């Protein structure tokens, strides 16, 4: 019965993040992943947050494509990489349908650079979300070249 | 003799003395001042002008004043282009090819007196329609002169006034178009939108000009890293400072110490070190930050002249030649932009 | 009030109570008089406190949107602050660096202050 209830309170923490301030956004997007990380399994706020990050409602998804960064390597044990590999599919079939293509090519690059491997890829988010929008021949570069490295992830 | 005291009386025998043609430029120049002041002159300066631009509203078939009221009446003309009878003046200037030439000439000459927003917004809006047979010379001053202002909106007007330009221009015929605008003056004004920065700011201007023209990993990342930090200026300023962060960090030294470096960086990555220190496990990031920041301050102290005397801002000039050296290695803008950087730097440092 | 809420840092106090002065002059004020005072100060800080904090546009009350398409009173104010709208939403630092000094004398103190923590907070 307590499920339900962190399941409802989680909600209005994300409806804080709908409405919200950019400083008050800051603070819960800093304060987000190690209470979805510590208080309950990862199914329920992997459903979540690929259910709030791609919305049309949402006014900027920088801080909380840094929550699906931590969230992703909060996640990176061994069987747990394994079912992150499967909420990749989950997510990328979730990703076939358009966005508007500049922040849809955008948050898909966020989303391949964050899951994914260890030594030199991660590093490179910073730089991902330095631009939000503006769609250039590097970031298209960028783009493909995380997307050859995650084909040779799976 | 009667200017001074009384302007308005002068202002009604300047327009008697226009009704009646005479129209002598030894009087006209000594009422208009040709090339701290008063007000009365102020004002009687304002309404010759002003007259005389109605009398050359009414009789415009005489060519004689147009050229001369333009060439020399020019910044002063356009600072008062909110009256009825210059705004007349305006609109017939923009039905003639030849003395809408002469006036965007006129403009180009007298481009650097109009640096002030509201005199430059009132030449946006006194070049805003012209005669189409002059859209080379004012596409010319609008990617030359008025495109690199620090204003934005002025820059946004400039924008949609040469995009509006453009687009007249390939409406009108191709062989008017050719033989007004040469190529070389095209591609004169594509090398200087691929030199400055206003070619990724302005995709329109760009994307109509070569439109007419055609009518007629690991080493990788330090590389990436190379190309976001080691830059000039920028705002990128978190996402550098964590793009240092995941630096290997046994080669950072060799990485801070660069003659081309954003030492503006400098403030965040020591945020960053003290947010690593003071969470945990020490950082690399801090030490090697405080390491260059206390180098250059060495630095930039052992620029300073070694016996020092006192500032008095009352009489700086007066006890010696030591203002010299206080106004050459001090008043460059290079060394002075680079101080308060460094200041920032200090100031979270302490 | 508007001066001590934004002594006190209570900047989303500071938006509620200008946006109330401007409705209350609006429906007094035909400006009038110092009415129109009222507005030139209202109108410079409440562009301010929008840079500063800006909102999302669920919070937007539809007043703010009316003064952002506004921008999106002396005449070099205006132009220099709607220059100043765009080189924030463009975030163009060098632009703003060489507004401030140019808007420096036409502003007060305390709007300088609002305009000081803009410029902190795109840097």
């Amino acid at each position: 019965e307590s499920v339900i209830v962190a399941m409802e309170r989680v909600s209005v923490l994300f409806d804080r993040i709908r409405k919200g301030f950019p400083c008050e956004a800051r603070v819960v997007a800093r304060i987000l992943p190690q209470f979805l990380d510590d208080f309950f399994p990862p199914q329920d706020i992997m459903n979540k947050v690929i259910g709030e990050f791609l919305s049309n409602q949402q006014p900027y998804p920088q801080f909380m494509a840094t929550v699906v960064y931590k969230v992703f390597q909060t996640l990176h044990s061994t069987g747990q990489s394994s079912m992150v590999r499967d909420w990749v599919m989950l997510s990328l079939s979730n990703f076939t349908q358009r966005a508007p293509v500049a922040m849809a090519t955008w948050s898909l690059s966020c989303f391949f650079v964050s899951a994914s491997t260890s030594p030199w890829v991660a590093a490179i988010l910073p730089h991902v979300i330095s631009r939000m929008g503006k769609l250039e021949q590097v970031d298209v570069n960028l783009f493909c070249l995380v997307a050859t490295d995650f084909y040779r992830h799976q | 003799s009667m200017i001074t005291t009384h302007p308005a009386l002068v202002l009604l025998w300047c327009q008697i003395l226009l009704l009646v043609n005479h129209t002598d430029y030894r009087w006209w120049a000594e009422v208009q001042q040709t090339p701290l002041g008063m007000c009365n002159r102020e004002i009687v300066r304002r309404g010759a002008l002003i007259l005389f631009c109605d009398y050359v509203c009414q009789n415009l078939h005489d060519s004689e004043h147009l050229t001369w009221l333009i060439v020399n009446h020019i910044q002063d003309l356009i600072s008062l282009s909110h009256e009825p009878p210059v705004q007349d003046f305006i609109s017939a200037v923009h039905r003639n090819s030849a003395a809408s030439g002469l006036f965007i000439q006129a403009i180009q000459s007298r481009c650097e007196n109009l640096s002030t927003p509201t005199m430059l917004k009132k030449t946006l809006q006194c070049l805003e329609g012209i005669h189409l047979s002059q859209s080379g010379a004012v596409l010319t001053l609008y990617v030359d002169r008025l495109l690199c202002t620090p204003f934005r909106v002025l820059a946004r007007m400039v924008d949609i006034l040469a995009c509006r330009r453009v687009e007249m221009l390939l409406a009108a015929n191709l062989q008017s178009s050719m033989a007004q605008l040469p190529m070389e003056e095209l591609n004169r004004i594509q090398e200087y939108l691929q030199s400055s920065g206003l070619a990724q700011r302005h995709q329109r201007l760009y994307s109509l000009l070569d439109r007419f023209r055609l009518s007629t990993d690991k080493d990788w990342y330090v590389h990436l890293v190379k190309s976001q930090c080691w830059t000039r200026s920028d705002s990128a300023l978190l996402e550098g400072a964590e793009l240092v962060n995941r630096i290997p960090a046994e080669d950072m030294n060799a990485f801070m110490m660069n003659s081309e470096f954003n030492l503006s960086l400098l403030a965040p990555c020591l945020s960053l070190g003290m947010s690593e220190i003071s969470g945990g496990q020490k950082s690399a990031l801090f030490e090697a930050a405080r390491e260059v920041t206390l180098a250059r301050v060495s630095g930039t102290v052992q620029q300073l002249p070694a016996v020092h005397h006192v500032f008095q801002p009352e009489l700086p000039a007066e006890p010696a030649a030591y203002w010299s050296k206080l106004n050459d290695l001090f008043g460059d803008a290079a060394l002075y932009q680079s101080l308060p950087t460094l200041a920032r730097a200090l100031a979270q440092y302490l | 009030a508007a001066s001590c809420q934004l002594l006190a840092r209570d900047y989303t106090g500071a938006l509620a109570v200008f946006t109330r002065m401007q409705r209350l002059a609006r429906e007094h004020g035909s400006a009038l008089g110092a009415f129109s005072d009222v507005l030139v100060r209202c109108e410079v800080s409440r562009v301010l406190l929008l840079l500063l904090l800006q909102p999302p546009p669920a919070k937007l009350l539809p007043e703010h949107a009316q003064t952002l398409e506004k921008y999106s009173l002396p005449e070099e104010l205006f132009l220099l602050l709607q220059s100043l709208v765009m080189a924030t939403h463009e975030k163009d630092t060098e632009a703003i660096k060489s507004l401030q000094v140019e808007m420096w004398p036409l502003l007060t103190a305390e709007q300088n202050h609002l305009l000081h923590l803009v410029l902190q907070e795109t840097i």
